[PDB]
């Protein structure tokens, strides 16, 4: 019969969902008690979802971001509920929590461990299969542990496999992170630092030697690789430390002339494309300013435009005293400059 | 924070779903409370799993039960056979009483059949949405993990491969002879596998993964048991054939395991040619290359046919399906298979050439028969698009009836 299914999964259903109330029939007797017993009684149907938004519920599959939510699965193993042998044994009867990638990096790390090992213990696969299914557990736990958070800021053999297979993932990693110009350095500097701690300290370390109980290919590759991380480092330290109604600020430009000034008395191309950045802020500027004042207004652009200029050269005698760049500036500026020569004229 | 408070919650919810109400699920939660407050609140656990198997009805019935058997409210999950676990992990670092059980501890229910389902419906089959979902919903990190998923469908391929005296002697006679002649013919794989087909070359790995599940199963069922301490006692009619199988079994799985790792070694670069672009292939083939010449510096018949016979057949699928989905669009197409086959065709030469320097039968039917179908086809549309600039310049006094020979011609 259907009742035996249907009081089960509604005890449950108050079991797991902790509403006291006759929400039941507030919301199940629409579309929900019969999308359940068509679930329960069609070919293929292997999933539901129920979520408790804290008093509320809906039997769906789609996750809102809504806080307090809760997660139950529902899951027939046979295709029918079976009037003969009991269905109070559900196979998947599964009650969850708020948040899924804290959940399966939980689950990773606490609960089914067990079945790596413990059915490694008993029949099935003592083969190298054993090894496999260590190996890309291992994986498993990695990548939960990676994906989340970075995006948001004969035993000796196989051991040896284990603990070298993942530092050649990490190292791949590694070279992945090897005011766009301003945030991108300042991001480089805390990254690489934060990394260059996650592999010089304790355990890291340890494990570094104790793989040196081997000596064999690899460990020279790590020692290069952290020849990579360290003067990188170092340096994006070093530059982010030196980068720490425009008619009113112009004597702001004499500070970024000074700027030029002060950093190189760096490298060229950056330089350069620093000044492509100010290009870029410039024509915001001078389309964040728009038939007879048209003219009074871009007779004060083209002045403003040609403090610009004269800045630029200002600093080209001044490096005299104290070449690719000027075709740069003027591709951009100079585009710009005859856009609105032709609207002015 | 508070200890007595989780308990009875898990409590409750044990009982609600294993039907044990008050006495000893309280009292094996109860028992032992000082790790109970060191779960919840303190470091060290960051589960505990109160596991309860049974001895009588093989917990069939479920709705309750005794504590005659014994149930462990210890710290790992175990998967046997016999026990339904609860683990309650919980969501915080730190146990927060005012926080509720149920949004953070999920229940640890769990069919009392063994690993197969349960955990292959939790990883793949379940929780396909909501990373889809979060891929809907703002992230770069899209990569490397629709294949991390795909790794999760070849776990349940593998655990739905692997899981799934007078009185005496006709006991002896009954599970000698079958078994016995079941070994012998998996001894005789390597035979019906040879055959008339264009085939791929990843079907040769599934064989011998196939292989690999039949002899693990054969060896554990061997390892029912007092059949064969009936052997040991019934030596003094199949033993002299056990110890010659033995050996067979032995050899056979050895080079069954090698050939599978290395042939596992070969995968992450084959695997563009079977779905990709047909220029990609051109750049695939040194490091196809480099992995199949690395690989024969250690081990051959049977390799070199069935490698080479089903990759070529596989070049020959992709290249004549890539093809056919108008003019200038096919003759590319068959300027650029015609030069993947040169290429393919020039590198195993150059690869013989160092064969040859440092200590072709397939490559000969298929990719001749193919250049030569493919040289007649594209002599024949570049004269068809050379005569077709005549196509459209239709009021010269000479042109009219000229075209219908040339119609007739392609017709």
């Amino acid at each position: 019969v259907k009742d035996i299914r249907f009081d089960y999964i509604r005890d449950r259903v108050c079991s797991c969902l902790k509403v006291p109330d006759s929400a039941y029939d507030k919301l199940v007797s629409g579309d929900g008690r019969t999308s359940l017993v068509q679930f329960m009684e069609e070919a293929h149907t292997k999933r539901l979802l129920i979520m408790l938004d804290g008093k509320d519920l809906s039997a769906t599959v789609k996750p809102p971001p809504k806080f307090k939510k809760k997660t139950v699965y529902f899951l027939k193993l046979q295709e029918t509920k079976l009037d003969n042998d009991n269905i109070k044994k559900l196979v998947i009867h599964g009650e969850i929590s708020e948040n899924p990638l804290e959940t399966l990096a939980a689950i990773s790390q606490d609960v089914f461990m067990p079945v790596l090992t413990a059915p490694a213990n008993q029949q099935g696969w003592p083969d190298v299969v054993a090894k496999e299914v260590t190996e890309n557990l291992h994986k498993f736990v990695s990548n939960v542990f990676v994906t989340i958070g970075q995006m948001k800021g004969q035993d000796k053999i196989h051991i040896l496999e284990s603990a070298i297979v993942t530092w050649t993932k990490q190292i791949k990693n590694v070279l992945k992170a090897d005011l766009t110009e301003l945030n991108f350095w300042s991001e480089r500097a805390a990254n690489l630092n934060s990394i260059h701690e996650q592999l010089t300290s304790e355990k890291t370390q340890k494990v570094v030697k104790v793989l040196e109980l081997a000596k064999s290919t690899y460990y020279p590759a790590f020692q290069r690789l952290f020849r990579e991380v360290e003067a990188a480092q170092q340096e994006a330290n070093d530059n982010v430390k030196f980068l720490k109604l425009v008619d009113l600020f112009k004597p702001i430009m004499h500070t970024l002339m000074l700027i030029w000034k002060h950093s190189k008395s760096s490298s060229t191309r950056f330089v350069t494309l620093m000044q492509e950045i100010c290009n870029d802020l410039i024509m915001q500027a001078c389309k964040y300013v728009p038939s007879e004042a048209v003219d009074k207004l871009r007779m004060t652009l083209r002045v403003l435009g040609t403090f610009k200029n004269y800045y630029f050269e200002y600093r080209a005698l001044s490096m005299q005293d104290t070449k690719f760049q000027n075709n740069s500036l003027f591709a951009r500026l100079d585009s710009f400059l005859e856009r609105c020569h032709d609207m002015m004229d | 924070m508070a200890l007595d408070n989780r308990h009875r919650l898990i409590v409750g919810k044990l009982a609600e779903a294993f039907g044990l109400p008050e006495n000893v699920i309280e009292k094996t939660l109860t028992q032992d409370k000082q790790a109970v407050n060191s779960f919840f609140t303190p470091a060290g656990p960051p589960s505990l799993v109160f596991v309860y198997q049974v001895k009588e009805d093989k917990l069939k019935d479920g709705s309750v039960g005794p504590v005659d058997n014994k149930p462990t409210l210890h710290r790992i999950g175990p998967h046997e056979r016999i026990h339904n676990s609860v683990y309650f992990t919980r969501l915080n670092p730190k146990g927060i009483n005012e926080k509720t059980l149920e949004a953070d501890m999920g229940s640890g229910e769990l069919s009392v059949l063994w690993a197969l389902e349960n955990f292959k419906a939790i990883v793949s089959d379940l929780y396909l949405p909501i990373m889809q979902e979060q891929q809907q919903w703002g992230k770069m990190s899209t990569e490397y993990l629709e294949d991390f998923l795909s790794s999760t469908a070849k776990f349940g391929s593998m655990l739905t491969e692997a899981v799934a005296d007078d009185d005496t002697l006709q006991e002896m006679e009954e599970c000698l002879t079958e078994w016995c002649r079941e070994a012998e013919l998996l001894l005789n794989q390597t035979n019906k596998i040879k055959d008339g087909e264009e085939r791929g070359p990843d079907t040769e790995l599934e064989y011998w993964r196939t292989r690999m599940s039949n002899f693990n199963s054969i060896t554990e069922h061997l390892k029912k048991e007092c059949k064969l301490v009936l052997g040991i006692c019934s030596h003094a009619k199949a033993y002299l054939r056990w110890r010659g199988l033995d050996v067979q079994i032995t050899d056979a799985a050895n080079e069954s395991k090698d050939n599978v790792k290395y042939l596992a070694t070969l995968e992450k670069s084959m695997e563009p040619m079977y779905q990709g672009r047909v220029t990609d292939i051109t750049e695939s083939l040194p490091a196809l290359m480099t992995n199949v010449r690395m690989m024969y510096t250690i081990a051959t018949a049977e390799h070199m046919t069935r490698l080479f016979t089903k990759i070529t057949n596989q070049l020959v699928r992709r290249c004549k399906e890539q093809i056919m989905e108008d003019k200038v669009t096919l003759i590319g197409n068959m300027k650029v298979s015609v030069e993947l086959a040169n290429v393919y065709r020039q590198q195993y030469r150059l690869a013989k050439e160092t064969l040859a320097a440092q200590p072709e039968q397939a490559i000969f039917l298929k990719f001749d028969l193919s250049s030569k179908a493919l040289h007649k086809l594209i002599d024949m549309f570049t004269t068809i698009h050379q005569f077709s600039s005549l196509e459209q310049h239709t009021h010269i006094e000479g042109l009219d009836t000229m075209l219908k020979s040339l119609n007739n011609i392609i017709d």
